[PDB]
């Protein structure tokens, strides 16, 4: 949770504007309230036995997620130690053999053991992130599109653009009797209703969200309570399938379960051939926090790199057009004169040729075609090959560099505006810790007590817990403010201090 | 209460009512409120 | 002390006190304190490189073992990647310290089936390996001085 | 240097109003001051 906290800070800070803050603070004091409650319930402590052992075992795997995860990449890196040992020979132990060439003998059966290992370890990260992961998920979705249904009119004054995959794919949600399943807003249907109702039609937005005011008011009216006998044919007949077919379609659209299937299939794989068990090796660039920070220094000007490779290429081709239509002859790489091997013969293979040495030389394309002393082209043969050098091997690999070093450096300094940003001035109400330090550590108390991001979370959840027949007065204003979506009860450019100035003092 | 009886009249021309501030002729800041055309509201809005 | 008292029984061991500069001088402290500010990077950089190179052993051990013979009389083949350790052993050697990679040291690849292929293995090994990760280390450097 | 030119843009157009050049602490003092200032008070559309 601490960790989500700093980067939280850290996004709001870098990438985040002052009339959005205090909704993406609300936001994460919801998602960590959610968070919160997924690990109260994963905390620890014939068919009744054997659901208690199966939510047991649940537990289990969503409590050791993550070391399951580094077992699994320690699994992996032991493959392929004992891949090392591998060896290819013409005669079993035109076809050609693979196989272990070990003393001790016991290497084959490990590798077979370890292997299977990794293949149920990979298995049961997948059920794991399902248990643990996949529900914050769904909330946030489903958040979200209640957010957008009351306060937007996402499927009733307007429409998604067509476009946005997300919001054609979320349609198919509105009227599953389930719909806010994990979001814990139960009302969000009553509301929109209550909201949209008088414009757009009740009948209409009733449909839209499959409710039946009329089954509501009978319902109202009398009770009627019939339960059948817990059993298979009841649970199947209980479960619903447009929602569950959306559930999936959002989970299988999530990034890291599709990261963890692949991992999966290529586990999988690896039983088929055992070297596709090193595609596994690159799980290290997710699992281990250093590298993940160095890689995401070359990931940050990802794009810029792609477009500079982009242009090498281009810059490439016109000097292979040059070379085509001048300087073919000293393109021959063949020693023995009856047999020349020309590379400028045709545009593709010269293309090929260029992209392909040219670039891998130190000196450039020169280093590798022929010499050209004493020739009617020597001069411009020369500049040719010295302008090749210089843009091609200097320049733009100089760009390729300096983005690498302008992406440590952009990271960096982000890093250290945030930490001043944190320092200098309050998050909640954006006083300067000049004004509270005029009695002695005033900003430190402010922020540990006046103003306290943690204090305004556990606010938050003490308040949604709470029932509103018991709330007092600030609460239930508060409470009224919340479910408005009004974030003018957080203290802007005000405190207590500063309200109560000259009584205090 | 005039504000929020003329609460529609003013939403609806709040994106035409334009405001500027100005050191006006008294010496002192003076606010001038002007129309602004949905033409040339949208031109600015264009991307370019 | 101790490296003192070794050079009374080989006059060599003394060339290890050479290695107090770093030490001693404040310019070289400072200058040697930047490297050793993303010492931690660095180390992981040089794992990342020797994974990556796995990879390419694999799929070379795999697929492109025709073209690692580094023998030139006929008669006797002398090849690199005929096992799994040998050929690791030959990428980090060879192709890492190339000027542009693998490919300057393994066959010719001109006028094969698996002539496509190849060109890409080389061309990515060379931008991957000897472009970006010595980026990234001569970045880290940079980036620690300021 | 290209991304100090950006950043001290960013952090200019942040902290100070491009017209009249007070700077957002003495605008805040009441809630979303300087974005109210930015949006209505001294908008450069506006002016424009
Ligand atoms: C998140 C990133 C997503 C992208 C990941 C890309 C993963 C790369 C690989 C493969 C594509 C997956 C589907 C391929 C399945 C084809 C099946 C196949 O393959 O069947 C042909 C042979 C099988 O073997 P066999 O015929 O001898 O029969 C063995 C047993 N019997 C004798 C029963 C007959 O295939 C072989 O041998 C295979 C030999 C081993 C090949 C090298 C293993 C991969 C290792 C390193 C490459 C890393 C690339 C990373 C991608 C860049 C990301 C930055
Ligand atoms: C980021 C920058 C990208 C760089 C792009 C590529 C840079 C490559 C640079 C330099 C090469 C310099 C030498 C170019 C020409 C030398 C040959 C020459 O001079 O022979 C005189 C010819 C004789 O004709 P012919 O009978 O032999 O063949 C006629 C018909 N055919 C051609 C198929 C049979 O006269 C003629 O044809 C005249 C034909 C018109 C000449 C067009 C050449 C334009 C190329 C580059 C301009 C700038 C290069 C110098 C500055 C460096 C770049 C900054
Ligand atoms: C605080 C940081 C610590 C990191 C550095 C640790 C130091 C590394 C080295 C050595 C440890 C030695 C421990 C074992 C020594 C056993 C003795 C031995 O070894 O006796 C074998 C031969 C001696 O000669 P002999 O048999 O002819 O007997 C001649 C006399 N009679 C004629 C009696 C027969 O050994 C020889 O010859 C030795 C020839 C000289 C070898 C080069 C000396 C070192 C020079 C440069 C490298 C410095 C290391 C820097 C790397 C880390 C820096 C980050
Ligand atoms: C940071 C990133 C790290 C980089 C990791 C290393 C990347 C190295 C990259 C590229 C090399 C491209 C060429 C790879 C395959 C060419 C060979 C081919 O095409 O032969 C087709 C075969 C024919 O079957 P066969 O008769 O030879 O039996 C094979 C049974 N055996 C294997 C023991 C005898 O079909 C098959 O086996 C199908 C087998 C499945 C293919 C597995 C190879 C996948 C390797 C890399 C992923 C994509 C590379 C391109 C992306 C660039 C990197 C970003
Ligand atoms: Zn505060
Ligand atoms: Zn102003």
């Amino acid at each position: 949770v601490k960790e989500s906290k700093r980067q939280f800070i850290f996004d709001v800070v870098n990438e985040g504007g002052e009339s959005e803050k205090m909704e993406m603070f609300v936001s994460f004091c919801e998602d960590t309230i959610f968070e919160m409650q997924i690990a109260a319930q994963i905390s620890e402590p014939f068919w009744g036995e054997l659901e208690v052992q199966r939510v047991k075992f649940l537990n289990y795997l969503s409590r050791n997620f993550y070391t399951l995860r580094f077992l699994a990449l320690f699994l992996a890196f032991a493959i392929n130690f004992i891949l090392l040992f591998y060896k290819v020979s013409d005669s079993p132990p035109n076809m050609v053999y693979y196989f272990l060439e070990e003393s001790t003998g016991y290497m084959e059966p490990a590798l077979r053991c370890l292997s299977l290992l990794h293949t149920l370890v990979a298995f049961l990260c997948i059920i794991g992130y399902n248990c643990l992961k996949v529900p914050l998920v769904i909330f946030k979705r489903e958040k979200e599109l209640a957010r957008k249904l009351e306060f937007d009119g996402l499927y009733i004054t307007e429409q998604p653009e067509d476009d946005d995959v997300k919001g054609q794919w979320d349609r198919l949600v509105l009227n599953t009797p389930s719909f806010p399943s994990n979001y814990w807003d139960k009302f969000v249907k009553r509301k929109v209703l209550d909201k949209h109702g008088d414009i757009f039609g009740r009948e209409r937005i009733a449909e839209l969200l499959g409710m039946d005011l009329a089954s509501l008011e009978i319902t109202a009216h009398n009770e009627r309570k019939p339960d059948p006998p817990p059993g298979l044919l009841t649970w199947i007949m209980s479960i619903d399938v447009k929602y569950q077919i959306w559930k999936f379609g959002v989970i299988f659209t999530d990034n890291s379960f599709l990261y963890l299937g692949w991992y999966m299939v290529m586990s999988l794989l690896g039983h088929y051939n055992n070297f596709f068990f090193a595609a596994h090796l690159l799980d290290i660039a997710m699992g281990v926090k250093t590298l993940r920070t160095i890689l995401s220094s070359v990931t940050h000007n990802g794009k810029q790199l792609v477009m500079t490779v982009g242009l090498l290429a281009v810059v490439v081709y016109l000097y292979t057009v040059v070379a085509f239509n001048f300087f073919r002859k000293f393109y021959n790489k063949s020693e023995d004169e009856d047999e020349p091997d020309m590379k400028c013969d045709d545009m593709m293979t010269c293309y090929l040729f260029h992209m392909y040495v040219g670039v891998r030389a130190g000196g450039g394309i020169g280093d590798e075609i022929e010499d050209p002393a004493g020739d009617e082209y020597e001069l411009y043969r020369v500049v040719f090959d010295i302008t090749f050098f210089f843009f091609v091997i200097v320049i733009l690999l100089a760009i390729i560099q300096g983005l690498i070093i302008d992406a440590f450096g952009e990271l960096r300094d982000q890093q250290e505006q945030v930490k001043e940003d944190m320092e200098t001035k309050c998050f909640i109400c954006g006083i300067g810790s000049d004004y509270f330090d005029t009695t002695p550590h005033g900003f430190e108390t402010h922020t540990l007590e006046e103003h306290n991001l943690a204090n305004y979370m556990f606010f938050l959840m003490y308040l949604i817990n709470k029932d509103e027949t018991e709330h007092t007065g600030q609460e239930s204003y508060v409470w009224k403010m919340y479910q408005e979506r009004c974030w003018d009860f957080f203290p802007a450019g005000d405190c207590f201090r500063k309200q109560y100035e000259d009584q205090l003092s | 209460n005039f504000l929020e009886l003329a609460e529609s009249i003013l939403e609806y021309f709040r994106p035409y009512l334009g405001r500027i501030e100005i050191m006006g002729a008294s010496r002192r800041i003076e606010r001038i409120y002007f129309e602004i055309s949905e033409t040339n509201r949208a031109q600015w809005e264009m991307p370019q």
